[PDB]
């Protein structure tokens, strides 16, 4: 009944911030396998750079660290990782007026949850294609 | 079950509906809601480096006393210190009084007034925070001005002002 | 949020899209793949970098097989996106009763 | 050990090892956790095998 | 401008600099140990052998 | 100080004469000429007379039913748009600056120098043992063909 | 849990005089068992015990027998201990499991490195064992020279299609 | 068109220029080469293949990437202007001063 | 489980949704039935005309 | 200015220590060159008294000491150049100097230049954070360098004991198997 | 458990001289209890509304009619301490005025400008 509860019931109603934090790896460190399956020089004790390695490197993705190279031998326990990177990075209901409109569910790209939009001829260019091919 | 078929495929508006967000109480007992909205990062960032236009600075810039925001604040300070003109108008008073933004502690009232005006007999300072004035215009508008902290100075000699009548 | 967004799975084609994504990956529920960089690459650019024997075989599809998974239909042609069932079907039927007997392996 | 269905017993006898049962499922088709690590224990002795060979 | 921008600039790099060189301390402080830990498996490997 | 103190007060309102309005205000036209340093002395000047003023309003707001309102008070509003001027040129003089910095940081970072712990680092081509040989063809040919055709028959 | 009386007298009598030890104040304390005393006797033993370093100073490779070992055809590759999973759970949870049977029963098992190992049944070690053989007999193939004309022809057939 | 084509070989040895030289692969199936040449690279630093230097570029570049992305807000929105359409009262209401009727 | 008690749990209707369902369909189940859009009926098929 | 060269006397396990000379270039170098002739003095006229230490109770020893000797070469290469210089630790992790901090001097980076073997440089993760870390290179080309560091001198003798250094191996941890300490740093006319 | 220290929670003395809410500066190395999170809203919330009823019978932070606001408090700068007070350790968050040196164009010019 007090003007704090006033006020609250209000202050509380308010949205607050959010970003989608993907699950933790603790057993799992892509970091730490960056240096697995690498050949060790001996005249220096140091990983020898092998650009056979690095192209064989999969890029484990992560909001921390741009990219993540691991060999392919392990990228097997990244799976659900891969999903929560490729996903649209937000709660379905937010967006899902994409499925609902017919134009949309033309115009963009469900695939793994994503929700970008495929590319588009703008009006211009539609019109200069049609005139070209005279129909 | 019911006859879902009949309804279009609205949402209706929950009960009870809620209220807004906007603090509506502007009253001596008035809170700051420390939830914290996405706009306000939005915001922050465009007035800090111009997003999503301007590329973002580097992770050290921004954390370092060379970004614009703390640069500024250093060097160019915006800090408003008003005086209770009737205090010392025609008053020899040895404890004058000011106000202050809420931000600014003691220790930094007094490097303002010793390093700007020059005041460097300071004894102490009681510092008392007050909600900002609120007023209703004709209309009946509930406005009000923004919160201040009276600082109650000392100082070792009397002023005083003087106001030929 | 992503700093970097995973490119479609398997985008070997300088042409074609690539396959749906539950062909190769592990997702399904969409039977058209895409593929942002082949769709903003202009025409042009696309046809000089292939060339009519690259297209031919580039174009080339089996159906109704998938090129991914021998052996079985592919996702795209079936009526709806998910893998066809009837091969990988559970063990037991839903009414059938569990009468295996003593099975001898090599 | 670990907890499987009459189909995974199957599979693996099957694939012909636990082993090469689970590096034949990818992560995706082979849904578990137990099964992952299962797996990164299996590939770190796996090379282990290979060290010692050399 | 030249000696103002100048020096504001070599602020702003000593800054990124400064911030740059403590990631990378970071990164080896963790980095490092994995690099010993292969070492001293590969000398191991050798003693066995 | 008592000159201190009456540097929060209008000398024209201590012996009742009109304060005159002041005329024009300071542009970006000029404060772009204008140095830091005179950048700063100017924003320290205008610091003070907004000091002077909010004090006067708050007397005038106080004894507002018997002062009544407070005379010229476009100064408040002068004073500040030469500060949002002030800043507007520090903050394009601060952003040249970022993007030079940003510029030189990024070319330094493809070169490398930096490493941690202190010490030079090792040069460029000691840990580079590849080759890269262009060839030239006529006509389009595969990548598998030519892996085939230039691998390495020894490996 | 010996007497301090007639402890005080067996430790001056044994450890001093067998192992010439020196137990600090609650060293001696906790001492108060003959389990206890005999562990810390082992602990610092094993302690006093040559170190792998130590070890390897002393005893370092030879410049041929590593230019032999360079010279195999055959290097290892390391780090696989890196991709191994690091559990992050109580230590007195942890040690029950692993005295119990729940240290294998979900996904789990420890890793305990080898120099040996048994082959009989090993399937990656039997395909290891025939890629070595058939690098073995690609390296006789490259000596005699086989696989330079067969890639000759081939380059030479390719030409000509 | 067919315009000449330019294939880049890496070897992993430094021996790839010579290795293509002695080989005489003089034309392919359907195409000719019509050079060999080594491509000049600028000499890349060991920071390049450095996994800490690596990983702190990532690192900082990651950052960049969620401070120009994250948080995400639609460039417009109906809703936005549906919420900012006021009526002539409510404006009058808020924004109304005496300075108006004094001018 | 929902389904099964035959709930009418849906978004416009009382703001739920079933946990077990797929969150985008590609085709609703109507257009999944209409076979005749799907088999060779009598469609044709290719609309090239060589 | 007038101490114009510097040595330093270095051993190797429990070997002879060797004698090394140094040619500083004040003029061109003048706040690195000051630095490393300070370090090479490392003089503290400051001695222990037992009675003054108790009522100040401030372990001046225990605080770091700008002095070379005892300081060891942490990183060393076969063929690159060799680090050493570190007084805090001698990992070579963190460097300190009489300044007080990190000192710069973009003059300096700017005109420095490598194209000479055998030369002596300042050692740091930054051109401008700089410290007591110096290092020696043997390599005829730092074009890569010449840029990033400061050459505040050469070496002008001990150049078979710098070969020696880096031929020496270096352990699995990455130190070197034998450590390369100080024995003694002076400073010459 | 907690990132910020325990003084702010129940104060380093017996009279809960520390508890509160503090506001640290972005770059200052100190840590506060001033969380805007899901989970650190409540606690703030309340210490804002009916403050800290510390067990020596006395209220800390709040004990009145006008409810603090932490987004406007005064920059962490040190920690409590029963010998001398309150001991600074972040003394750059403290701000000093430091007005630029005087010079001829300086004195000449003023705040406002002429018209022409």
């Amino acid at each position: 009944q007090g003007m704090f509860s006033h006020q609250l019931k209000r202050l509380l109603q308010k949205k607050s911030i959010h970003r989608y934090n993907w699950d933790p790896l603790p057993m799992y460190d892509p970091r730490k396998l960056v240096h697995a399956s690498r050949h060790m020089d001996v005249e220096t004790w140091r990983e020898v750079p092998d650009p056979h390695w690095d192209e064989r490197s999969y890029l484990v993705p992560d909001q921390m660290f741009y990219n993540i190279p691991v060999p392919p031998e392990y990228k097997d326990a990244y799976w659900w990782r891969e999903l929560q990177a490729r996903r649209v990075q937000c709660p379905v209901e937010w967006v899902s007026h994409r499925m609902y409109n017919k134009g949309d569910r033309q115009r963009y790209d469900f695939q793994d949850l994503a929700f970008r939009k495929k590319f588009e001829f703008s009006y211009e260019e539609v019109v200069k294609n049609a005139k070209d091919m005279r129909s | 079950g019911w006859r879902t078929w009949e309804y279009q495929h609205t949402r209706p508006d929950p009960r009870p509906f809620p209220d807004p967000p906007v603090n509506d109480y502007f009253g001596r007992s008035r809170i700051w809601n420390p939830i914290a909205c996405k706009l306000g990062y939005v915001r922050k960032k465009a007035d800090e480096w111009g997003w999503p236009n301007k590329p973002p600075p580097p992770t050290g810039l921004r954390y370092s006393q060379e970004f614009f925001p703390f640069f500024f604040e250093r060097y160019f300070p915006d800090a408003e210190v008003r005086l209770l003109l009737d205090s010392v108008l025609n008053n020899e008073t040895k404890r004058p009084v000011f106000q202050i933004p809420c931000s600014m502690s003691k220790v930094e009232l007094v490097n303002y007034l010793k390093n700007i005006y020059g005041i460097d007999n300071v004894v102490r300072v009681e510092v008392r925070n007050r909600r900002g004035r609120r007023y209703k215009n004709e209309v009946g508008e509930i406005k009000m001005m923004d919160d201040y902290k009276v600082a109650v100075v000392e100082l070792d000699t009397p002023v005083s002002v003087e106001l030929k009548q | 949020v992503a700093p970097w967004v995973p490119p479609p799975r398997h985008d070997i084609k300088v042409t074609m899209p690539p396959p749906p994504g539950g062909e190769v990956g592990g997702r399904f529920g969409v039977s058209q793949g895409y593929s942002d960089r082949l769709a903003r690459t202009p025409y042009w650019k696309r046809m000089a970098l292939s060339t009519y024997k690259l297209r031919m075989m580039e174009n080339a599809t089996r159906y109704p097989m998938s090129e991914h998974r021998p052996g079985e239909y592919d996702i795209r042609y079936l009526p709806t996106p998910y893998p066809c069932t009837i091969r990988n079907r559970p063990l037991l039927e839903v009414g059938e009763p569990r009468q295996i007997p003593s099975i001898r392996i090599p | 050990q670990v907890p499987m269905v009459e189909a995974a017993m199957f599979e693996v006898e099957k694939d012909g090892g636990f082993d090469n049962f689970i590096l034949k499922r990818s992560g995706p088709e082979l849904r578990s956790t137990y099964g992952e690590r299962i797996r990164r224990h299996i590939l770190v002795r796996q090379k282990e095998i290979q060290k010692n060979f050399v | 401008r030249e000696a103002e921008q100048a020096v504001l600039v070599d602020k702003r790099l000593e800054a990124m600099e400064e911030h740059f060189v403590q990631s990378l301390k970071q990164s080896y402080e963790f980095h490092e140990p994995l690099r010993r830990k292969n070492a001293e498996d590969m000398r191991q490997f050798q003693t066995d052998v | 100080s008592a000159a201190a103190f009456y540097e929060f007060v209008d000398n024209n309102f201590l012996n009742n004469k009109r304060p005159p309005v002041p005329g024009g205000s300071w542009t970006v036209e000029v404060l772009r000429n204008k140095s830091l340093a005179d950048l700063q002395h100017i924003w320290f000047l205008l610091l003070k007379e907004r000091n002077m003023l909010k004090s006067m309003k708050e007397h005038y707001l106080r004894h507002q039913e018997e002062l009544g309102a407070m005379p010229a008070p476009s100064r408040l509003k002068m004073i500040d748009e030469s500060m949002r001027n002030i800043k507007r040129v520090v903050k394009e003089r601060d952003e040249e600056a970022t993007a030079r910095a940003v510029e030189i940081f990024k070319e330094r970072l493809k070169r490398g120098i930096y490493r941690y712990p202190p010490g030079p680092p090792p040069p460029p081509g000691a840990h580079d043992k590849t080759s890269v040989v262009k060839v030239e063809l006529s006509c389009y040919v595969e990548e598998e063909r030519l892996r085939e055709l230039f691998g390495r028959y020894d490996v | 849990l010996e007497e301090e009386t007639i402890r005080e007298r067996v430790i001056y009598q044994v450890v001093e005089g067998v192992f010439r030890l020196s137990p600090t104040s609650a060293d001696r304390r906790e001492l108060r068992s003959v389990a206890n005393i005999i562990d810390y006797v082992l602990t610092h033993v094993r302690a006093a015990r040559p170190t792998d370093r130590e070890r390897r100073q002393e005893r370092p490779i030879t410049s041929a027998a590593l230019a032999v070992m360079q010279k195999c055809p055959i290097q290892p590759q390391l780090g696989f201990v890196h991709a191994l999973p690091h559990d992050t759970r109580d230590a007195l949870l942890q040690e029950w499991e692993r005295m119990h049977h729940l240290d294998w029963q979900f996904g789990k098992a420890v890793y305990t490195p080898r120099s040996k190992e048994n082959v009989r049944g090993n399937l990656t070690w039997l395909r290891e064992d025939r890629h070595y053989d058939q690098r073995m007999k690609f390296m006789q193939e490259v000596e005699s020279g086989e696989a330079r004309a067969k890639h000759m022809k081939l380059i030479a057939e390719a030409a000509g299609n | 068109i067919e315009g000449p084509w330019e294939a880049y070989i890496t070897y992993d040895r430094e021996d790839g220029l010579s290795y293509a030289q002695s080989l005489g692969i003089t034309t392919i199936g359907v195409a000719t080469v019509l050079g060999l040449t080594e491509h000049v690279r600028e000499p890349q630093p060991y920071a390049v293949v450095d996994p800490v230097y690596c990983e702190a570029l990532r690192r900082e570049r990651a950052r960049e990437e969620t401070l120009m992305k994250w948080p995400h807000v639609p460039e417009w929105k109906y809703e936005y202007s549906t919420y900012t359409r006021k009526h002539l009262a409510d404006i009058v209401q808020y924004n109304y001063t005496n300075v108006v009727d004094y001018v | 489980t929902p389904m099964m008690l035959n709930i009418q749990n849906m978004m416009w209707w009382n703001g739920k949704r079933n946990l077990y369902r797929a969150t985008y369909r590609e085709k609703t189940w109507y257009e999944i039935s209409r076979t005749g859009a799907f088999t060779k009926g009598r469609r044709p098929v290719m609309r090239q005309k060589y | 200015r007038i101490s114009e060269r510097a040595f330093m006397d270095i051993a190797i396990g429990t070997k002879a220590p060797r004698r090394i000379v140094f040619k500083l270039f004040p003029r061109k170098c003048p706040s690195a060159v000051k630095n490393f002739i300070e370090l090479c003095s490392g003089n503290v006229s400051t001695d222990t008294y037992e009675s003054g230490n108790r009522d100040k109770l401030i372990s001046e020893s225990a605080l770091p000491q700008l002095t070379y000797k005892n300081s060891t070469f942490h990183r060393v290469e076969k063929g690159y150049l060799i680090q050493g210089g570190d007084i805090v630790t001698g990992r070579g992790t963190e460097q300190l100097s009489i300044y007080g901090g990190t000192f710069s001097a973009p003059e300096e980076v700017r005109a420095s230049v490598f194209d000479k073997p055998g030369l002596v440089g300042t050692a740091s993760s930054s051109p401008n954070a700089h410290g007591s870390q110096f290092f020696i290179l043997t390599a005829k080309e730092a074009n890569h360098l010449n840029g990033t560091c400061i050459c505040f001198g050469q070496v002008a003798d001990g150049l078979d004991v710098v070969q020696e250094i880096e031929q020496v191996p270096i352990d699995p941890s990455g130190f070197p198997s034998l450590k390369v300490s100080i024995v003694d740093c002076g400073v010459l006319e | 458990k907690n990132s910020w220290p325990e003084w702010m929670d129940n104060g380093a003395d017996g009279t809960g001289y520390g508890i509160g809410l503090h506001r640290t500066h972005p770059l200052s190395r100190l840590r506060g209890n001033l969380k805007r999170s899901p989970s650190h809203v409540p606690r703030v919330l309340g210490m804002m509304i009916q403050g800290v009823w510390h067990k020596s019978g006395v209220k800390l932070y709040f004990r009145g009619g006008k409810p603090p606001n932490p987004s406007v408090h005064p920059y962490l700068t040190g920690e409590p301490c029963p010998l001398y007070g309150w001991k600074v350790t972040d003394e750059s968050v403290i701000r000093q005025f430091n007005m630029p040196s005087i010079d001829g164009t300086n004195f000449r010019y003023k705040p406002y400008v002429a018209l022409q």
